[PDB]
């Protein structure tokens, strides 16, 4: 008493289901290096401006 | 400051948009009138030297050499035009445009309070003089003369640009006043000379020392009148200047490295006076003279004493306006006889009169005859060089009895003497050369009633 499946209904992405648990780290990812802390605080002006030798500015 | 920035620059458009024939005239009413002004900024106070901004400051050293800039500034204007008279009114405006541009640069640099500032503007006066010395020079050798003098200059300029900034990322910045309050003692490592050698060359070579100064002979001789007065009366002073305010940091390295200069430079002024008792052309023998009172004050500067700092100003003012003067004698000379050698054209004082006199208080102040300000140059440097050594007054004294013989000798040629015969187109003199060489010898006694304003900062 089977049945020929149809055309597509081989290919269909079936949803199984299992008692296992998710793996944690699949690829046993080591700890990620902290990112450098990003800037922050409102912009003040230059002081005492460009400060390239003598220019004031 | 401003007061006289402004009104130099703002008499360049005046000479370009003034009238065809008046560019003489209008240029000459305010650059006196700047020069009246700069002597308003000749005050000092006691100690603390006249501060404007973080840009321009002025002490007791630089007043003097600025009023002395502006002063000069009508001079050439006036010493010029005679052999300009037959040019292009464009090109008679870009000979004006020339030397106030030139004198722009020379405040700037004297009154820069950053030293790459004063940096900047030292090498940028070489520019409009190397125009100066290469288009108006009336001669052939003015082309490998520019060369010499531009090359000079640079090849000891560019060590300075190395150690100049060396200084910046070491020390912080250059300011004049934050150099000396932060003087630290610079150290004997063998680094240090380097660093001293590098800090000192720039002005060493555009202040002719002996062997760094063949350029100045090709730089004066070839260069036109306006060009060997500036040249010869502010431009080997950039090198004064730079010494009495660089040597801040340098000590006690200066202490010990001295030595090869000074010998170089006492030695070599009797050598260079005596070349001028042996010169054939009038205008080398005024340029070598330059060297041997140059050379003074290399040993002035270099032996780091209040009094010999004092003397090194009182030379530095007075040498200037008389190099200039005796320039404007051989100049004045010069076209009447067409030719630079000294024995063409003698017996002149029978001929010309007045110009017997200008010449002869001329060489009297080249004498260093007291009490004008060339005797208490050197007389004052002669004691703070005793005080260093004993034996060097062989060498000083003997540099004032070489420079009497050399001095008078081109009087005697010249003024003195049967008057030469062939000669027929000499002149009765155009009082325009008899004012300027009164603009020059007048100020000069009007000075010794007052040496306080010319003996600088140490003062
Ligand atoms: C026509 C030739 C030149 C004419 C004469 C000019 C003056 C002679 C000496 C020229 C010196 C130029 C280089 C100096 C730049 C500034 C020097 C300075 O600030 O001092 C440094 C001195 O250090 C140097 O090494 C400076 C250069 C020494 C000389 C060698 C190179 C210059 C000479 C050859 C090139 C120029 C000559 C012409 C070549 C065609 C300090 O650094 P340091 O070594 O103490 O640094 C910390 C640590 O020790 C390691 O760095």
């Amino acid at each position: 008493g089977w049945v020929r499946p149809d055309l597509g209904e081989l290919s269909k992405v079936t949803k199984v289901k299992t008692d296992r648990p998710l793996p944690e780290n699949p690829y046993h990812s080591r700890a990620r290096p902290e990112p450098n802390p990003e800037a922050e605080g409102d912009l003040k002006p230059a002081k005492h401006g460009s400060r390239l030798f003598f220019w004031t500015m | 400051m401003l007061k006289i920035i402004i009104p130099t620059t703002m008499l360049l458009p005046m000479t370009w948009m003034s009238k065809h024939n008046m560019i003489w005239i209008n240029a000459t009413v305010h650059s006196l009138l700047i020069s009246l002004i700069s002597l308003s900024l000749l005050n000092q106070l006691g100690e603390n030297s006249l501060n404007f901004s973080l840009t321009f400051f002025s002490d007791s050293l630089s007043a003097p050499l600025l009023v002395l800039t502006t002063w000069l500034l009508p001079l050439m204007l006036m010493a010029s035009q005679s052999h300009l008279s037959k040019e292009t009114t464009t090109r008679k405006k870009l000979y004006i445009t020339m030397l106030i541009l030139l004198q722009l640069f020379l405040i700037m640099t004297f009154t820069a309070t950053e030293l790459i500032l004063f940096y900047i503007l030292f090498e940028a006066t070489l520019v409009p003089t190397l125009i100066i010395i290469t288009r108006w020079g009336n001669q052939t050798e003015r082309l490998n003369a520019g060369l010499y003098f531009l090359f000079y200059t640079l090849a000891g300029s560019l060590p300075l640009l190395v150690a100049l900034v060396y200084i910046q990322n070491t020390t912080g910045s250059l300011n004049f006043l934050i150099i000396h309050y932060w003087s630290h003692p610079l150290s004997n490592s063998w680094s240090n000379i380097f660093m001293w050698l590098a800090c000192i060359m720039a002005f060493m070579v555009k202040m002719p020392l002996y062997g760094l100064h063949l350029w100045l002979p090709k730089a004066h001789v070839e260069a036109p009148i306006a060009g060997s007065m500036v040249l010869a009366a502010v431009l080997l002073k950039l090198g004064g200047y730079g010494m009495m305010r660089i040597t801040t940091i340098l000590n006690p390295l200066t202490n010990y490295m001295a030595y090869p200069f000074l010998m170089l430079s006492m030695w070599g002024m009797i050598m260079t006076s005596s070349i001028c008792l042996r010169q054939t052309d009038l205008k080398s023998l005024i340029a070598y003279s330059s060297v041997s009172h140059m050379a003074l004050v290399i040993v002035a500067i270099m032996i780091q004493t209040p009094w010999s700092f004092m003397g090194a100003t009182a030379l530095m003012i007075a040498h200037g306006l008389t190099s200039s003067m005796l320039f404007c004698l051989a100049n004045t000379n010069y076209e009447r006889v067409h030719s630079r050698t000294m024995i063409l054209a003698r017996g002149l004082q029978t001929l010309l009169p007045l110009m017997a006199t200008w010449w002869l208080m001329a060489s009297l102040t080249n004498l260093a005859l007291p009490p004008s300000i060339n005797l208490i140059g050197e007389l004052f440097i002669i004691t703070a060089s005793f005080s260093w050594s004993n034996i060097t007054i062989i060498l000083m004294g003997m540099n004032m009895m070489i420079t009497a013989l050399y001095s008078l000798y081109m009087l005697i040629t010249t003024q003195r003497g049967k008057y030469t015969h062939h000669i027929n187109n000499i002149k009765a003199s155009f009082t325009r050369e008899n004012a300027l060489m009164a603009l020059h010898i007048l100020p000069l006694l009007l000075l010794t009633l007052n040496p306080k304003m010319i003996l600088g900062p140490l003062y």
